[PDB]
């Protein structure tokens, strides 16, 4: 109300709502889900188009041959993000010759969004990413929000009616933890979870999006003709 | 580039520079024209090392036209000059100086003389009624010195410029290709197409 | 008073959702996409006839292979031209070949959110971007201030959009001829346009592989009018 | 530094500083600018609410910005100068780094930009001026004349006005103005040009000011008592 | 005073032909008379079909061949995974070099591979960035005693056509593979004999439609 | 390297060697020393090899975004300008470069010398690199405003090949090129051996030698 | 740029079936001074690597921090810091590989030259060799100063090629290397008679030995040896 | 953050206007009185002190009148503290000018561009304006006797005769009235104090109550002179004229 106006200003009740209208720009954005196995990671993501001209905006971005995310909200953002995991995993190679953790990719980019919320002049970060990726302590699935907070999950999904497809995750959770060795059948339940938070519209060649890392599986995106299996 | 001279007569001032350009042990042009025209009635000519004497002389040139622009306006030569060695003066301590000598011959509108300056690279200045740069003075002045008069036609000067460019020609182990000429009065600046 | 980079309360970006308003008020502009090339036209809409019209360039080259049309606060385009122009030729002298007609489009949306408290507010301009490459062919973009860019088969952008975008929805199709798409810009542009369409308010141009990015001539466009008249009296 | 960002979007898509720097436009005084065959005339109104002037040395309305282009300009006076420097700045650092002058739609396009920069960068306000380029290309007999206002736009005018009063001159010229056969003369440009300068003005005295600009870097500003001449055979005519 | 230089010997050799290209190097790596190395791989697979190798001061060419994988990682970003071609990577690796005009990367480059229309490609580099396409190139220490081998055994450079004497030259006909790998190793047997910073091993990539494939040849080890 | 250019009648010529040396080793047997900047602009390259590459291929770069500003080609006097103010900027920095600017503009053939001092001068005919004074003589003597395309073809080509016979660093073959206002035409590869044993029986030149 | 002041000469090390070992001398030079008797080269980079250094004693003293700095830093928010995301002796290496190369592009140069030993975390053998100037090799043997004249060739006669590393066990290439720093101690004048050996091997781990003394020494012959030339007595 | 506090002092009103430099000029309209007037033969510069008192020390001070160098003077109205910093800008100026070209600096060239150093916080830097306006009489070679003033705006411009500060309108009407083109020095300064003792708001015209001076040829021969009047000789002025 009075304490909206810039980032650095707290609410009587201890609120950021800066923050908070940052996290509302997720919410309006397409659904994406995540889930994870022992052996693979997989991103599924809802693309949307302008029009019927229009193409259909990419969700998911590579960041190094073992990781990578999916966005959801403001996608010059993500681009700035996922610009910065790219130099971070690259860092990590050229210096140590040591592929980047998922989890301190992760670390990395809570304390650059946090910065962007505490000081004046600037902005939050204004999308929601899941990270995947497949490190030394095998496969993992990570939620970003612009608040900082980052979190480390088996499966979790962000967007628009993205509660139907995490409550799926929720019940399947004891399924699909156990689908080792099986990438078509992880993303079978990637694209199931992902379906439960359509409405009016179902899943065609050029609006469905997937990707996929693992153990002997480079982190790869999957659109066109390419996911017309799985529809 | 070599040679550089300036004779300031009666009602004009003859500025004579050499055609002679050399890249290594090869004359690339035998036809350059060593000056720039700062204003209508104010002539330099330029000596010193390759590549800085035309950068030197363009950014004055531009300098003194932006000047005549913005107060419509001619600078007269003395300040002209000026502005000419403080640039030479504030050049010699940087990083790296301009090695660059010039003669300044200019008409002033205002007080109806003919006026020669002779500035070289560390900024030092003089009015002189005949100049030269180089060795181009140990050649020329005992001639100027013999010769010269305050009150000679600019027929007269251009002879004694001629027996000059002569002793030049048979003295000194340099072939500079010649000399254009060139002769700033009250009714601006032109060149003597044969000499 | 605010921040420039504020979000509202519905997480968008008040100044980028103002600069999208400022378009809107811009003269049309309309791009379409087919196998033989791409068409860019645009309305002109001079302020004064004692306005010399060719003058008015609202077309504009980037590269040989790349074109772009603009509408909104046309001065505002003058630096992201400037910039798309840089990144074209620095990308040919760096790896000796032509830029993608996406990596270019994405270079010049870079620019967009680069705004803060940089510059100090977003662009009120929108492009129409329109190229070939040998990898994804003939591309047409549509480069927003909010720095998203969308690819289209068709596009009109400016004061007629909605209205000319509804007709392109209907008129496109994936076997149209360039000659085709030449009358289907005039057609749009003479349908959505306050003054009478001529040869002098509204301009024509293309990208072929072949020719390159050409704008057509007032003589040239004139037939093409000529032709369209002809066409709609026919039936 | 002071980083303020005071040209911004408001909710219905205006940058407001922009626009109020039209509003010091309006408020300047009137300037016209007329292409004929083989020349181009820049007028300009002088406000006779300041007499005991010093009419040498005040500074006049149309500046050189080369030996063969002129800017003449309507708003605020002293933002009008900082234009006109980098302007002239711009044209000598062009000769040095091109040999070549600028062209009148190269001169105008530099200008334009600068007032365009001057409405996205921070912690400085648009130039409330309006400007009128006018000259002619190096080797080339067709005549410029360009306009230039606070957004950064520009464009090119066979006629043009600009300043206080602008739209009555604009009409008369409109109506006045053939293009297929534009003042084949210089005569017939200048009167045309004080015509529509006397639509506005109030006395044909000391109140208007003419500067004709022909090809090969030809410029002369006239005197008071050829403007004269001009004002009395107009009216003269006009008693019929 | 410091020496920020050092020189590792070594040489290397690339090939082009007619639908492929090998680039060979031997694996010593040395400084002065002593050896440190009799295995240091010296020609890499720098990805899209491209080889690569930085002869002369091995932490300087070490350092190119790094930036110019990199290179490769982010074109792959910033350009959609397109394919770099081989005349594009050489241009950049010009850029590269030249950054480092006052400074620069002492090495010998050369990278090879395929062109856009399937033909064997060879590009050889200096230390400061001129580069040039080539049939031939060896480049390094014994540079000097192979490159005219190569343009005898390769180009038919002096050679005629007998009965005709001196009239009709030698026709130049292509090489096959098969070929071209022989004149490669007696190549560095020879020069492994007469140059003393030559020897150990030699490794060589060889580049194809298929992909890369690496042959290794032991060579004299005193 | 020999390297020459020369206006004329029908335009200009330009001629270039092809040799690189890396000390007394030749380096390289067939290296292009001449840059296409534009269908009507040419550079020679004399000097640091890399210094020529990396100057005039960002000198194209510079003259390209001239045409998409200006919509228009650049003169070769500006083109040239541009180049020397680059060398000024690195001055006294150790660069190594010569190069000659050809083509044709609005004033007609234009041509220009260039080199890493920042002199820039205009003129009719020019000649750069080690072999330059052996091309100079065959040039000052047979040189005419009035030659024929076929003509002034040949004499660059001989001029060249008098240098790359008595110059040591300069040799290979010989390219040419012919520089007309409907742009540069290319006028081949010659290899100077081949072309030194034609020339001598066709013209009777280099006596002396025996062939 | 800089000279160096107090050095460290000689580190030696090889590859075994299992592992690798590592050995340096215990003494600090000062010029032709034997200054510093306790000095210990050979830095022990949790249990699977160890770095020798040789060259400037103050720039081995600050890489011995930076290293230090380097497990702290890799604990930080690092469940697994000592488990599977643990430092590997070809991180430990990469890092100081840059940090050298760096250094000497800034012509300001650390003046030394290392070799880290170590095992990776799939049982593999790491041995490489970095210097001043940035260089970087790896060969079956690797030795500095000194050690590469001398020592090398006596340890090449073990593990001439990649084939023998293998064929070659833990006592025999200990016993090789002990010989070595005796070799070095009669011909090195920059050598002590005192000096550390380390052994990292993929079973038993890292064995750290400290205080080891060159012993079997050849002298009784020296006797004999009377005069320059032609003195009998 | 900060912005809660920032005046923003270079922006337009919806009318166009500069509000600070607005505001400014509203300040100046209350400082005393400044005359300024041109003669063939030299010019003159007649000012008011404010509401002074008797314990003032008269002849050691200095609020209206200054010095930029031998050929140029300025009279002030406004901020005396704004117009120093800005008259010592002026006075460094010319004497960069004169180290430069080794001549004298022309009036316009010295009056523009202190005329820019006010256009600048106009435009930029989000500080207020200089509350200044200034009268400038001066000579050079080339126009010879002239005469300028530049207020807060940075415009600046040429007259015969002008006046700034308080009555400015009464005063210019009373100057346009008795002003005449081949008026000499003399009878200029009669004018100027006779416009000022009609125009003041006090309630007699005095000699402690004023700063005069005159920029005249009436100097040896070919050369200028700038006379600041003392107290005395503005007093013997004053009864020459017949005002007291
Ligand atoms: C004569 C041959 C002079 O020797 C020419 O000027 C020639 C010019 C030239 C220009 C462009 C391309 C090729 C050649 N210059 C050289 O060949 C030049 C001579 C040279 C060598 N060191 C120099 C230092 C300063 C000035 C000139 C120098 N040679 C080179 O630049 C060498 C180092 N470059 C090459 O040999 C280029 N290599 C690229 C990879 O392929 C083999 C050749
Ligand atoms: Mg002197
Ligand atoms: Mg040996």
């Amino acid at each position: 109300n009075n304490y909206d106006g810039d980032t650095v200003t707290f609410s009587p009740t201890g609120r950021l709502f800066q923050v908070e209208y940052a996290l509302e720009a997720i919410k309006q954005g397409s659904v994406t889900v995540g889930l994870r196995s022992n052996t693979h990671a997989v991103l599924v993501a809802l693309k949307r188009n302008a029009d019927e001209l229009s193409s259909y905006q990419k969700k998911i971005i590579k960041c190094d041959e073992h990781m990578g995310l999916s966005l959801a909200g403001l996608a010059p953002d993500a681009r700035v993000l996922s610009n910065y995991l790219r130099q971070q995993c690259n860092y990590s190679s050229l210096v140590f010759n040591r592929k980047l953790a998922v989890e301190r990719a992760g670390h990395l980019l809570c304390d650059k969004a946090q910065k962007n919320t505490q000081s004046y002049g600037g902005r939050p970060y204004g999308v929601g990413l899941l990270i995947i990726g497949y490190d030394k302590s095998g496969a993992h699935l990570l939620e970003f929000q612009p608040s900082g907070n980052v979190t480390e999950l088996y499966g979790t999904a962000i967007g628009a009616r993205s509660q139907g497809a995490k409550t799926y995750l929720e019940r399947t959770l004891d399924t699909f933890i156990k689908i080792d060795g099986n990438p078509d059948e992880l993303i079978k339940a990637g694209v199931e979870a992902i379906s439960q938070s359509l409405r009016d519209e179902s899943l065609t060649v050029d609006n469905l999006s997937i990707a996929i890392v693992g153990k002997d599986t480079p982190f790869t995106i999957y659109d066109g003709e390419a996911v017309a299996k799985y529809i | 580039m070599d040679i550089i001279l300036g004779i300031r007569v009666q009602d004009s001032v003859i500025l004579a520079s050499s055609k002679a350009v050399t890249r290594g042990i090869s004359v690339l042009k035998d036809s350059d024209d060593k000056t720039r025209q700062l204003s209508p009635h104010t002539l330099m000519s330029f000596a010193g090392e390759a590549g800085d004497t035309v950068q030197f002389a363009e950014y004055i040139q531009a300098n003194i036209q932006l000047y005549s622009i913005r107060e419509d306006y001619e600078l007269s030569p003395q300040a002209v000059s000026s502005f000419v060695r403080q640039e030479l003066a504030k050049s010699i301590r940087s990083r790296r100086p301009y090695q660059v000598n010039v003669l300044i011959g200019g008409y002033d509108k205002k007080k109806n003389k003919p006026e020669l300056y002779q500035i070289d690279y560390l900024g030092t200045k003089v009015e002189l009624p005949y100049g030269a740069h180089g060795y181009s003075g140990f050649y020329t002045f005992s001639l100027l010195d013999h010769h010269y008069r305050p009150d000679m036609t600019t027929e007269e000067g251009l002879d004694l410029l001629k027996l000059c460019v002569q002793e030049l020609e048979k003295r000194m182990p340099m072939d500079f290709k010649g000399v254009i000429v060139k002769i700033v009065d009250k009714d601006g600046i032109r060149q003597v197409d044969d000499f | 008073d605010r921040g420039v980079s504020t979000f509202s309360p519905e997480g968008r970006l008040f100044q980028v959702e103002y600069s999208l308003e400022a378009i809107k008020l811009g003269s049309t502009a309309i791009g379409i996409a087919t196998k033989e090339g791409v068409v860019l036209g645009v309305e002109k809409r001079a302020t004064s006839p004692l306005l010399e019209s060719d003058s008015i360039e609202k077309i504009v080259e980037i590269d040989r292979h790349i074109g772009c049309a603009m509408s909104g606060l046309t001065a505002d385009a003058r630096s992201m031209i400037e910039h798309a122009r840089t990144a074209a030729v620095t990308h040919n002298l760096y790896y000796d070949e032509d830029i993608n007609v996406e990596s270019l489009t994405q270079s010049v949306c870079d620019l967009a959110l680069r705004f803060g408290e940089l510059m100090s507010r977003p662009f009120g301009v929108a492009l129409l971007i329109a190229g070939h490459d040998a990898d994804d062919g003939y591309q047409l973009f549509h480069a927003e201030p909010s720095g998203t860019f969308y690819r289209y088969n068709a596009k009109a952008i400016g004061s007629g959009s909605e209205g000319a975008q509804a007709e392109l929805l209907n008129e496109w199709h994936s076997s149209l001829t360039l000659k085709e798409a030449e009358l289907l810009v005039l057609k749009i542009l003479k349908q959505v346009m306050e003054e009478k369409l001529d040869e002098n308010n509204a301009q024509l141009s293309c990208i072929t592989k072949q020719d390159g990015f050409k704008i057509y001539d007032n003589e040239k466009t004139a037939e093409l009018i000529k032709e369209l008249k002809e066409k709609e009296a026919a039936e | 530094g002071y980083d303020r960002a005071l040209s911004i979007f408001s909710p219905d898509g205006h940058i407001f500083q922009v626009e109020y720097a039209l509003e010091a436009v309006k408020r300047g005084t009137c300037a016209v600018g007329v292409k004929g065959k083989n020349c181009v005339v820049l007028g300009c109104e002088r406000r006779s609410t300041l007499k005991l002037q010093d009419t040498r040395i005040t500074p006049s309305k149309v500046s050189k910005i080369d030996s063969h282009v002129v800017l003449s300009f309507s708003g605020l006076n002293a933002d009008s100068r900082i234009l006109i420097e980098k302007a002239r700045v711009e044209a000598q650092s062009h000769r040095l780094t091109l040999e070549d002058p600028v062209t009148v739609e190269y001169l105008t396009r530099y200008v334009a930009g600068v007032q365009q920069r001057y409405t996205q960068s921070g912690g400085v306000r648009p130039f409330g001026v309006s400007t009128l380029i006018a000259g002619f290309d190096p080797r080339d007999d067709e005549p410029k004349l360009y306009q230039t206002e606070p957004s950064g736009i520009y464009s090119s005018w066979s006629a043009q006005t600009i300043g206080r009063n602008s739209k009555t001159v604009r009409e008369f010229l409109e109506k006045n103005y053939d293009r297929k056969e534009p003042p084949a003369t210089v005569e017939e440009c200048v009167k045309l040009t004080v015509r529509s300068l006397l639509e506005v003005v109030q006395t044909g005295a000391k109140n208007i000011e003419i500067t004709v600009v022909k090809p090969d870097s030809d410029i002369v500003a006239l005197s008071s008592e050829e403007i004269n001449q001009y004002v009395t055979q107009i009216e003269q005519e006009k008693q019929e | 005073q410091f020496n920020p230089y050092g020189d590792n010997g070594g040489t290397i050799l690339g090939i082009a032909g007619e639908d492929f290209a090998v680039l060979a190097g031997d694996t010593r790596n040395i400084t002065d008379y002593s050896i440190n190395s009799r295995y240091e791989p010296k020609v890499f697979d720098c990805g899209d079909n491209i080889v690569m190798s930085a002869n002369g001061f091995a932490a300087d060419g070490d350092a190119l061949v790094k930036r110019f994988k990199n290179s490769v990682k982010w074109y792959h970003f910033d350009h959609n995974d397109k394919k770099l071609s081989i005349n594009s990577a050489a241009r950049n690796i010009q850029h590269l070099l030249y950054s480092r005009r006052f400074f620069p990367y002492y090495v010998y480059n050369i990278i090879a591979g395929l062109d856009e229309d399937g033909k064997g490609a060879v590009y050889s580099f200096d230390p400061v960035g001129s580069y040039q396409r080539e049939q031939c190139r060896a480049g390094g220490a014994a540079a000097s005693l192979i490159m005219p081998f190569l343009d005898n055994q390769v180009n038919f450079k002096n050679q005629y056509e007998p009965g005709t004497n001196g009239k009709v030259k030698k026709p130049l006909k292509y090489l096959s593979v098969e070929e071209v790998i022989k004149l490669v190793r007696d190549s560095f047997t020879s020069a492994t004999e007469r140059h003393i910073q030559v020897g150990d091993g030699l490794e060589i990539l060889i580049v194809t439609k298929d992909g890369v494939r690496k042959e290794f040849y032991e060579l004299k080890r005193d | 390297t020999t390297t020459l250019a020369f206006k004329f009648q029908h335009g200009v010529i330009v001629a270039v060697d092809s040799r690189a040396t890396a000390g007394s080793y030749i380096s390289s047997l067939r290296m292009n020393k001449v840059i296409e900047i534009n269908p009507y602009l040419l550079g020679t390259m004399s000097g640091c090899a890399a210094d020529c590459q990396y100057w005039e291929r960002l000198l194209a770069k510079e003259c390209r975004l001239y045409y998409l500003r200006n919509g228009e080609r650049i003169s070769v006097s500006a083109a040239s300008k541009l180049l020397s103010n680059m060398m000024l900027q690195y001055r006294g920095m150790g660069l190594s470069m010569g190069s000659m600017i050809c083509g044709w503009d609005k004033k007609g053939p234009g041509l220009y010398y260039v080199d890493d001092n920042g002199t820039r001068l205009s003129g009719q005919m020019f000649s750069t690199g080690s072999g330059n004074t052996y091309a100079y003589g065959v040039l000052d003597s047979n040189y005419k405003w009035d030659l024929s395309v076929e003509d002034a073809l040949y004499l660059g080509k001989r001029s060249i090949l008098a240098a790359a016979h008595r110059d040591a660093y300069s040799g290979g073959s010989v390219n040419l090129y012919h520089v007309t206002e409907d742009g540069w035409i290319y006028h081949g590869n010659h290899d100077v051996g081949e072309l030194f044993w034609k020339v001598k029986e066709e013209e009777g030149s280099f006596n002396n030698v025996i062939g | 740029t800089q000279q160096p002041i107090v050095t460290g000469t000689s580190v030696i090390s090889m590859k075994y079936d299992n592992g690798v070992i590592i050995a340096a001398d215990n003494l600090g030079s000062y010029g032709s001074l034997l200054r510093f008797n306790g000095v210990e080269r050979l830095i022990p980079v949790g249990d699977n690597t160890v770095v020798g250094i040789s060259g400037d004693i103050s720039d081995m003293q600050h890489i011995e921090r930076l290293l230090k700095d380097l497990v702290t830093e890799n604990a930080y928010d690092n469940p697994l810091a000592d488990a599977e995301e643990a430092l590997e002796p070809s991180y430990i290496f990469e890092y100081l590989a840059t940090v050298m190369y760096q250094r000497r592009s800034k012509m300001n140069p650390l003046w030394n030259a290392i070799i880290v030993a170590g095992v990776q975390s799939n049982g593999d053998q790491f041995l490489r060799y970095v210097n001043l100037l940035g260089v970087t090799y790896s060969s079956p043997t690797l030795a500095t100063g000194f050690g590469a004249h001398m020592a090398n060739p006596l340890l090449r006669k073990v593990v001439d090629r990649e084939s023998d590393i293998p064929k070659t066990t833990v006592q025999v290439a200990e016993e090789a290397i002990v010989n070595a720093m005796r070799v070095l101690y009669y011909r090195d004048a920059r050598s002590s008679r005192n000096f550390s050996l380390a052994i990292i091997d993929k079973n038993t781990g890292l064995t750290f030995k400290k205080n080891l003394q060159v012993e079997n020494m050849k002298w009784d012959f020296a006797k004999d040896i009377k005069g320059y030339g032609t003195q009998k007595i | 953050g900060s912005r809660r506090y920032d005046s923003r002092t270079t922006i337009f009103s919806p009318e166009g206007r500069l509000y600070q430099v607005e505001y400014a000029l509203e300040s100046i309209s209350h400082a005393g009185t400044a005359i300024g007037i041109m003669a063939s033969d030299g010019i003159v510069l007649a000012a008011e002190r404010k509401v002074t008192s008797t314990l003032l020390e008269q002849d050691t001070s200095t609020e209206k009148l200054y010095k930029l160098n031998d050929k140029i003077a300025v009279a002030v109205a406004g901020l005396t503290a704004d117009a120093e910093i800005l008259i010592n800008t002026a006075r460094i100026h010319a004497q960069n000018y004169l180290k430069t070209y080794n001549e004298d600096i022309p009036v316009e060239i010295l009056v523009r561009r202190l005329s820019d150093i006010k256009q600048g916080y106009t435009q930029h830097g989000g500080l207020r304006p200089f509350g200044v306006s200034f009268i400038y009489a001066g000579y050079d070679d080339r126009y010879g006797y002239q005469l300028y003033t530049s207020n807060p705006s940075g415009n600046y411009t040429g007259w015969k005769a002008i006046s700034v500060g308080a009555n400015t309108s009464a005063a210019q009407t009373l100057l346009q009235m008795d002003y005449k083109d081949d008026m000499k020095v003399d009878d200029a300064i009669e004018l100027a104090l006779k416009t000022l003792s009609k125009t003041t708001d006090s309630s007699a015209l005095t000699y402690d109550r004023l700063e005069f001076a005159t920029i005249r040829k009436g100097a040896n021969d070919g050369e200028v002179y700038q006379k600041i009047f003392k107290p005395q000789e503005i007093k013997d002025i004053l009864v020459k004229t017949g005002i007291t």
